[PDB]
């Protein structure tokens, strides 16, 4: 797949992305916030189509993500991120895509998640997240 | 809160 | 070097 | 003066400042990176006129801030920052302005500057910066 | 506060 | 069971931990690094005995965590951690209890594990980790 | 001068360090806070003697280092310290020393000073400070 | 490494 890597920012404001719920996780794009500014992040695209769009807006700087949890497993002989969950200290966003194959989830009792990078070919490969105070 | 923080050194100048 | 770094967490999926 | 606060980045690409060598710093600008691209920061400007503008473009990634130091004075009964000094890993730029006052300097052992703050009315009032590994 | 704090990832295990 | 929380250090030396193949992880202990000394954890015990030792010693600095997995799972109607892996910069230890229930791990791109909490009764209920650069 | 690196810790809870009005800063200790215990650092001394000792206890944690400043000169032509203060969000501590010379000062914004290294021969040659959030 | 880092500031004094 085509890696993509989005670096750090200052918070996360609104999450965009689309999957199938008979594969995986496609299309990923975030809004980050820059020092109090919206920040549109680029838009990493599946090499094909036919997914479902999700929009997860959260309601910054109130609204922050307190887990990430998800699925990772095969898909037409690829390992892929399936399924992908958000947590927030408001509301649970999720899950979204197939809820099958071996879990993770990432909690954090002190910290942010301020920016993602990864993979995505036919569908999200793989993706880490960089983490502040 | 939901914002990043970092150090922060100073002010120099007026008080 | 002066490009500023962050703890990052991963991967999760193909290795 | 009129307060400003850039927020923090990942790096300092090129700082543009303008000086009167009879009064203080004028104008305040810095263009940042931001996860690998350019950033062009606010223009910060002097509530007047008649400073004598330069331009620090530092060799980013290579060439990174080191120390920076200066003089604040008195200027028609206003404290302000009348002399500013980047030194960098490759060269020293500066003084900028009038090397009168009382001297202050900011060495960095380990650590980069990656964020500027401050207020400016007539001239540069006072200014902080985010440090960050 | 005068505590120096740092990021915290977990807890794994018991709710 | 009864929480603990040792805080964070420079980081991690060696890493004392029983188990039990039929339960779960038992005893906890670390020797952390302070400042280039080592720095003796406290002993977090549980409330029963019949555990197997391990003693995984690391040779700092060169070597240190990339990724810690385990499982949790339902022992006795508590939900603990059953099983726990220390995967290294340059070799693999564990698994060590019991590889059942639900899978977690966390992979680590940047960064350092500089502390442990958690909690343990007959045994280790739950545990936290102190991340920095 | 005898280098000496504290390292970096948790916060700081007293301040020992030694004086003489005509020439310099001589001895310099500090009792930091290790994860909410006392940690008594070693205490570095002046290849001399004669100097006015001097206690800073601070009530941590509530009580916290915002500026440090002071003066650098020549003595017996080396350059050494001869002034420090510290400026807590409680109260002002000294100066201690010989007010003489160039001056210097750290203000933090946002942020705690964590550790202390530096050089003592016959007085304090120099010192550096660990910034950290 | 394996050495946790944290920001420095200085030195001040004798060069
Ligand atoms: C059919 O394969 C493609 O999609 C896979 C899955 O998300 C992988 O991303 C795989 O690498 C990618 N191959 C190329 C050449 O991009
Ligand atoms: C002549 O005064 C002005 O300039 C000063 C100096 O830089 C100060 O910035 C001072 O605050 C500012 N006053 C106002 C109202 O902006
Ligand atoms: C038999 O129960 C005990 O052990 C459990 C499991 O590790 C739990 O730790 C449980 O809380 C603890 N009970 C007390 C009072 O500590
Ligand atoms: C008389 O000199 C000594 O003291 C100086 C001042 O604090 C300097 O520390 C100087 O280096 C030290 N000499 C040695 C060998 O440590």
């Amino acid at each position: 797949g085509k890696a993509f890597d989005d670096g750090a920012f200052t918070g996360i404001r609104e999450i965009n992305l689309s999957y199938n719920k008979e594969t995986a996780i496609g299309d990923f794009q975030v809004v980050y916030d820059l020092n109090g500014s919206p920040y549109v992040g680029q838009n990493h695209k599946s090499f094909i189509t036919g997914f479902t769009p999700v929009k997860i807006s959260l309601d910054f700087p109130s609204e922050y993500i307190m887990e990430v949890s998800g699925y990772t497993g095969n898909v037409s002989g690829y390992v892929v991120v399936r399924s992908l969950t958000f947590k927030t200290n408001k509301k649970t966003y999720g899950p979204y895509g197939v809820t099958s194959g071996t879990p993770f989830n990432l909690p954090i009792e002190n910290g942010l998640i301020v920016g993602f990078k990864g993979s995505i070919g036919y569908w999200l490969d793989y993706f880490s997240m960089y983490l502040s105070l | 809160s939901g914002k990043s923080q970092t150090v922060i050194v100073g002010p120099w100048g007026a008080k």
